[PDB]
């Protein structure tokens, strides 16, 4: 499908520039930008027809966004300026279908396909910070895990015994604390007879801060 | 100059005609899909205007945006072509009424194959002549 | 701007049953400019219906849409495991194209009560001025559950956050975590830390607790 740029994290008042490149020769055909906040549905932002350069914008972002296209590359661009915490969302890029299309003065509207994988844009004032890893110490089933507290930004990766133990593992989604930092926990459930049978080590990796911590977990 | 392109297309018949997009009087830009080409021997792109000869840059969105084809004339042969909103090649003129110089020749222009898909098998020929006092350099496509 | 309202917010059905999702517009939209989309967690939305009726190329027959004017419906006649996700209705006939809020189709299985565990804060963290107490709810259906923190029998409020997993691929259950965050100062001023869990599959609440310093 369409290729978009990676995740972005910018402070409030700054500006992001999300790219969207396709491999096919359909670059000149109309493209549409849409974002999706966590609790909301899809929200249209604007669009562009790269063959002529026509840009049509939603009324909300009339003075804050500028959509562009580069014909040398295979990329159309979305540039949102003066960021706020509301602008934290996943930004999507899709093509406007040609068959049955309706174009009024350069605004092409139809069903949307194909799509890009999406671009997470996080707007926060927090600074990059490495996480702290603390043990979660514990017939039936037993439980233990790791607490990955106070880090920024997303994401963090958690392995168990260097990736040898995957069954019965629940790596929970991160939660945004009041301090603007993220906190996460990963747990593993085993039968109680297997609690003292083996050794458990979680492998917390955080690339934005180049932090890698291995923590032994025992009752 | 590119913002003067009337981009009003309505493929309600589900044909997908718009793929290749990516008596001459006054035609309304609200009924034109893509550039408008007139052929004062050599092809000339017509932009959107109002009722006066003043160019407009709204991509043919205004209902008062028109193309002044009769104003774009040399007593030489004249003709214009364009795609209308539903995908029908429209013409006007007297020599043919489009890019048709000869009953079997056609003026080559960057959108010839979209307005005339059946002229792909024609052969290009370099033409140079003085018409009405101006030298015209263009290519003609003939069988 | 045309407002697109979807209902219900969540549909819980077992594989094989019929799912009917509704989309209601404020204006009378044209039946030729309504589309339905399927979206799975992490992935981009995939188109199912366009023109309120026509299926997209590569969409199974069990998907079908209908409706006109203000009320539109998408029907999945025989739910398969890979049909469970969130669905969106889009209109593309008016100048600001709009989408509805998500309707999530979720696998229905037998009610299963959670396995509750509590984890005291590590000494490694207590030396750093913070104390985090974790309560784990493991493998339970449905997702609706309640976690109450009681510090020395005193109910807590405002100093806890939750986190839930997506529905598991194998057993279609959920798991939940609740973290109680205190300062080292306020943590040492109290003895008993309990987690009280209430779920549909629990006849009476299940409480897990520890005693600080023991
Ligand atoms: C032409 O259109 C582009 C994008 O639609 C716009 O950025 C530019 O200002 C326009 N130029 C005009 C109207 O002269
Ligand atoms: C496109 O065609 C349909 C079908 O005739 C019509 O209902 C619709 O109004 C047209 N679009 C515009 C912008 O006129
Ligand atoms: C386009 O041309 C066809 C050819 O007859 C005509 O039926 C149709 O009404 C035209 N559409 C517009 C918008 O003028
Ligand atoms: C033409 O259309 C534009 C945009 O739709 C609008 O702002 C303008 O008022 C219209 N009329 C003229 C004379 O430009």
């Amino acid at each position: 499908l369409l290729e978009q740029s990676g995740p972005e994290v910018k402070k409030p008042g700054s500006s992001v520039k999300v790219s969207c490149k396709d491999s096919g020769d359909t670059f000149n055909e109309p493209v549409t930008w849409v974002r999706q906040a966590p609790g909301q549905g899809l929200e249209w932002i604007g669009g562009i027809i790269p063959a002529f350069g026509v840009t049509k914008y939603a009324q909300k972002f009339q003075g804050r966004v500028i959509i562009s296209a580069d014909a040398s590359t295979a990329t159309a661009y979305l540039e949102l300026s003066s960021l706020r915490s509301e602008d934290t969302a996943v930004y999507y890029c899709a093509k406007v279908g040609l068959r049955g299309i309706v174009m009024v003065g350069g605004l092409a509207m139809n069903w949307l396909d194909p799509w890009g994988q999406g671009t997470q844009v996080t707007v926060s004032s927090a600074s990059t910070k490495g996480p702290s890893v603390f043990p979660l110490a514990p017939g039936g089933t037993a439980a233990l895990g790791c607490l990955v507290k106070d880090y920024f930004p997303e994401p963090v990766t958690v392995s168990w015994n260097s990736g040898a133990l995957t069954s019965g593992v629940h790596t929970f989604p991160a939660v945004l604390q009041s301090s603007g930092l993220y906190s996460l926990s990963s747990v593993v459930t085993v039968p109680s007879s297997s609690l003292g049978t083996q050794t458990y080590i979680c492998n917390v990796n955080h690339k934005p801060s180049n932090t890698k911590v291995d923590k032994k977990v025992e009752p | 100059h590119i913002n003067r392109t009337a981009l009003n297309c309505n493929d309600s018949l589900q044909t997908g005609f718009i793929t290749s997009l990516f008596p001459c009087d006054v035609v309304s830009a609200r009924t034109v899909c893509g550039p408008v080409y007139c052929f004062t021997p050599s092809p000339v792109v017509v932009g959107t205007t109002d009722k006066l000869g003043i160019p407009t840059y709204n991509w043919g969105e205004n209902e008062t945006d028109v193309f002044m084809l009769e104003s774009l004339r040399p007593g030489g042969w004249f003709g214009c072509t364009w795609m209308n909103s539903t995908g029908f090649t429209k013409t006007c003129g007297a020599g043919g009424s489009g890019p048709w110089i000869t009953p079997r020749c056609l003026v080559d222009y960057p959108y010839r194959l979209w307005h005339y898909p059946c002229t792909v098998n024609f052969t290009l020929h370099k033409v140079r002549m003085f018409v009405g006092g101006i030298e015209h350099r263009f290519d003609a496509a003939c069988n | 701007e045309i407002e697109l309202t979807q209902s219900p917010g969540t549909l819980s059905l077992s594989p094989g049953e019929r799912a009917t999702l509704s989309c209601r517009a404020s204006q009378s939209v044209s039946s030729s400019y309504l589309a339905w989309y399927q979206q799975k967690p992490g992935q981009a939305p995939r188109l199912l219906i366009y023109g309120a009726s026509s299926r997209a190329t590569g969409i199974p027959d069990r998907f079908s849409g209908s409706g006109s004017g203000t009320d539109f419906t998408l029907t999945i006649s025989r739910l398969e495991p890979e049909d469970f996700a969130v669905y969106y209705c889009q209109q593309y006939g008016s100048s600001p194209q709009t989408f509805g809020q998500g309707t999530k189709v979720e696998i229905k299985r037998t009610v299963a009560a959670p396995s509750v565990f509590i984890f005291p804060p590590s000494d490694e963290q207590l030396k750093s001025g913070t104390a985090s107490v974790v309560c784990l709810l493991n493998n339970f259906y449905p997702r609706e559950a309640k976690v109450q923190w009681k510090v020395d029998n005193a109910l807590q409020s405002g100093n806890s956050q939750e986190s839930v997993t997506e529905q598991d691929s194998k057993d279609s259950t959920y798991s939940l975590s609740s973290t109680l965050t205190l300062s080292k100062a306020d943590y040492e001023k109290h003895k008993v830390y309990a987690c009280e869990v209430t779920h549909q599959g629990l006849s009476s609440p299940v409480t897990k607790s520890f005693n600080r310093g023991e």
